């Protein structure tokens, strides 16, 4: 009947970094999967005898996609080795910019990443721009004008009669493709919110760079707080309050509506690419010693027993080698962690990745906005129940219909909504503060010649965190073990499936020559393998 | 994916962390939509492509061998060590394709410190023997023009782009092959600290008066005083930059910056 054989898709483009996907498909459905991860950068080994200060420097160029989280990570790693307690402030502008990163992050992730997989752009051409109007302003309370999107159909238009398709070249929806189901007014529509979101994002990174200095790659963290005493100022604090505003607005007209009007046309997606196991760190501390202290909360969940959620213990969490290209077959916790890398090639000795395979009490774990939202929901979280609840209830789903990769996705959409509402909650406080007369932002500490330390970041893909060993004032080892690396490492050496390969199983292929629905579970757990590998 | 009227790019990604691309995604007047649907013709961009797997393999091979012609922007070192094997795409090493594919651009642009310069993955002891673009590819006559930084201002990259568009040639460059319109100054000299410099009013520490006063930060690690980049001048988002959020530059345009420039809180 339908393929039978291998399917690979090197490169997975629309991702962070270098992966490749390997299926089997039997009778047009994946049986089996493999995640790849094709680049090693070794910045563990780099950091081996430097001073642990800099430590923040170097790991936050694990990623620039997820820019901020690792030096977030690191500066909270060596903040709890020198045992420094930062100040009210400093917390809350580290708080403030991580908020933002999630917006910016969420915000290019649906329409600038995964909205191909789901949207014939070329199909909007066809639309008639006064219905797709009406439909856009029946989702949300911004109104939009047939003479807008014609704007939009207009500038494509002349894009594509150029025959030069740029980064639509070879899409899976050109000629039409069976998995794709939207209809040509919805296709104009996404299609407009897509460039609007090329110019709303410039604001929602704008939005890191006036407490952080610049995105990407932030520079206003130091061991014991921050340094932009500017952050203090009304008028960064203003200007910083005037982008958030506007990306909050985004988020809640633009991105949300967006993502429910796809989610409802491809609701046959709450049945593939769901998972088992869950594991999330918490973010938005009030105290940074206490992650219970975290606006969400830290939690482990087995086989989607939600009743039963598992405090954190951040010793049951090793890092398998057995099928990644590094010597031997040891797990290792991370703060006895090794990266000696051995490369077999492909399947070389069952070795298949240069991520390695962090698994929790032995198990593989999904870690993201899915895990965060289901674990707070889980745990009471007065707004992750509020708005997923409201999203339940618009498409006419029941919750199971989350274990899944539209789930996974409508999660992304929910912990947007909630952080951008939480954003300005923080603000307030944060000018609450100041009004206090509390204008300290760095406090004073000392190195210790020998010391561990740990940081916690719930990163936009989820539980990140970093580990260092200090020895005679320097890095003795200093290990990172990052949200992709749980949701898209190999298998561990008890031969478990990674979330992200389990989650392919049972996928329908309609057309091997494009699979555009590998991509679509892939890509809902939004991979950086830059981040995983490092 | 291309042809007629507007210029085709084709950007390629080695051993990088996506912050280049990221920062050209920040592009201001122009904007990144102006950019790709008006001013250029981008033909293979893995972040944002939408062919994935062979299908994109086919757009960058249709690219590369256009009769037209392109420009190649390339993001991240590349890594050499064990022939090449600790970076593939499309289970090719990054090596062979740069080595393929940069000779036969009309012009190069390495794209961030670790293109032009090797960067933070060729910090020792470099596990991973990662070189920038000139460096591995100096024997096949590749000269790429350096827009160096970590990531760099992306009003330095659409600016050498215009020019190049205009003008049928690279700007005038320095002896890192950096264009000198953007990095022909010390983003010290160009440092509203710089009265504080001169005066010998350096902050302590980050906590201290003196910090929030506005000190300068050489005693605390600033390496603006051995770093070209127009950082000052321009800013980043059209905001801010890293002295005026009170931390001292690490260096981040500067060859082999990550062994040099540190310890980044010592001079
Ligand atoms: S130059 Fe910096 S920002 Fe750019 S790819 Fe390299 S590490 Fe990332
Ligand atoms: S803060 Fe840095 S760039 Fe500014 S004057 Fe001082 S040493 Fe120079
Ligand atoms: S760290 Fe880099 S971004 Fe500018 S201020 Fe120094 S050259
Ligand atoms: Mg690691």
């Amino acid at each position: 009947s339908s393929y039978s054989g291998p399917i690979v898709v090197d490169p997975v483009t629309r991702i962070e970094g270098h992966l490749r996907i390997e299926v089997e498909v039997e009778n047009g459905k994946v049986k089996n999967a493999y995640s790849s991860s094709t680049l090693f950068r070794g910045l563990e080994i780099i950091l081996k005898g430097r001073d642990p200060r800099d430590a923040q420097h170097f790991t936050q160029r694990t990623c620039g996609v997820c820019t901020y989280t690792h030096a977030l990570a690191s500066t909270r790693c060596v903040d709890n080795a020198v045992g420094v307690h930062i100040p009210k402030n400093a917390t809350y502008i580290r708080n403030l910019v991580l908020g933002a990163q999630y917006l910016h992050d969420h915000i290019v992730h649906f329409y600038h990443l995964h909205a191909l997989d789901f949207v014939d752009v070329t199909a909007a051409l066809k639309a008639d721009p006064a219905k797709a109007a009406k439909v856009a302003s029946s989702i949300s309370p911004r109104k939009t004008t047939a003479a807008d999107l014609k704007a939009v159909q207009d500038k494509l238009k002349t894009f594509v009669e150029t025959g030069q398709l740029g980064p639509f070249t070879n899409a899976y929806f050109l000629g039409g493709h069976p998995a794709y189901y939207l209809d040509p007014e919805t296709n104009l529509i996404a299609t407009a919110h897509y460039l609007e979101a090329l110019r709303l994002q410039v604001k929602a990174a704008r939005a890191m760079a006036v407490f952080g200095a610049k995105n990407p790659h932030t520079q206003f963290t130091v061991v014991g707080g921050v340094t932009c005493y500017d952050a203090l100022t009304p008028q960064r604090i203003a200007e910083f309050e005037a982008l958030w505003k506007e990306t909050k607005a985004f988020v809640d007209e633009v991105y949300i509506p967006d993502l429910l009007v796809v989610a409802a046309a491809y609701k046959d997606w709450t049945q593939y690419g769901g998972t088992d196991n869950f594991i999330t760190f918490g973010e938005f501390p009030k105290d940074e010693y206490d992650l219970n202290s975290r606006f969400f909360k830290p939690g482990v969940v087995f086989k989607r027993d939600f009743k039963n959620i598992k405090p954190f213990d951040k010793m049951q969490i090793e890092e398998h080698v057995r099928h990644s290209w590094y010597e031997g077959a040891e797990a290792r916790h991370p703060w006895k962690g090794q990266t000696q890398p051995k490369y077999t090639d492909l399947h070389g000795d069952d070795r298949y990745s240069w991520m390695k395979a962090p698994r929790y009490m032995g198990e593989p774990m999904e870690t993201g906005p899915l895990a965060q939202v289901l674990i707070a929901y889980s745990q009471g979280h007065p707004k992750v129940k509020a708005v997923t609840d409201a999203v339940l209830a618009k498409l006419g789903v029941g919750p199971e219909a989350l274990f899944s990769t539209l789930g996974r996705t409508a999660a992304r959409g929910i912990e947007t909504a909630v952080i951008a509402e939480y954003v300005g909650v923080m603000l307030q406080e944060y000018k609450d503060n100041i009004a206090k007369g509390d204008n300290v932002i760095c406090a004073p500490w000392e190195m210790p010649k020998q010391a561990e330390g740990v940081g916690f970041v719930n990163a936009p893909r989820g539980g990140l965190s970093h580990w260092i060993r200090i020895e005679d004032g320097k890095i003795g080892n200093f290990q990172l073990v990052v949200p992709s690396t749980w949701t898209l490492g190999p298998r561990c050496d008890k031969n478990k499936l990674s979330p992200v390969e389990a989650s392919l199983i049972g996928t329908p292929v309609a057309d091997a020559k494009r699979p555009v629905e590998i991509l679509r579970t892939v890509h809902s757990f939004d991979p950086c393998i830059a981040c995983g590998v490092h | 994916l291309m042809g007629p009227r507007r210029p085709s790019v084709v950007y390629l990604h080695n051993a990088e962390c996506t912050g280049c691309s990221e920062s050209v995604l920040r592009a201001f007047e122009p904007y990144i939509d102006t950019l790709i649907l008006d001013t250029l013709s981008l033909d293979y961009h893995e972040t944002i492509m939408a062919a994935a797997g062979d299908a994109a393999e086919a757009a960058l091979e249709q690219a590369v061998n256009s009769p037209h012609g392109f420009i190649a922007v390339v993001e991240g070192g590349i890594p050499t060590a064990a022939n090449g094997i600790y970076g593939k795409v499309a289970n090719h090493t990054m090596l062979d394709i740069c080595s393929r594919i940069l000779p036969k651009a009309q012009a190069v642009i390495a794209y961030g410190t670790c293109a032009t310069f090797g960067g933070v993955q060729a910090a020792k002891p470099n596990p991973t023997g990662a070189k920038g673009v000139n460096d591995a590819l100096k024997h096949l006559g590749v000269k790429a023009i350096n827009i160096a930084g970590c990531p760099p201002n992306p009003y330095n990259l659409v600016g050498t782009i215009v020019y190049y568009l205009k003008n049928k040639a690279a700007p005038e460059l320095d002896s890192l092959n950096r264009p000198t319109m953007f990095f022909g100054q010390t983003v010290h000299e160009q440092c509203p600290r710089l009265p504080h410099f001169d005066a010998g009013e350096f902050a302590p520490s980050f906590e201290s008066e003196e910090a929030r006063k506005g000190w300068c930060l050489y005693e605390l690690g600033c390496k603006g005083p051995v770093t070209m980049n127009n950082c000052p001048k321009i800013k980043f988002n059209q905001t801010n930059w890293p002295v005026d959020a009170g931390h001292p530059c690490i260096g981040c345009s500067e060859p082999d910056f990550w062994d040099a420039m540190t310890p980044f809180y010592q001079n």
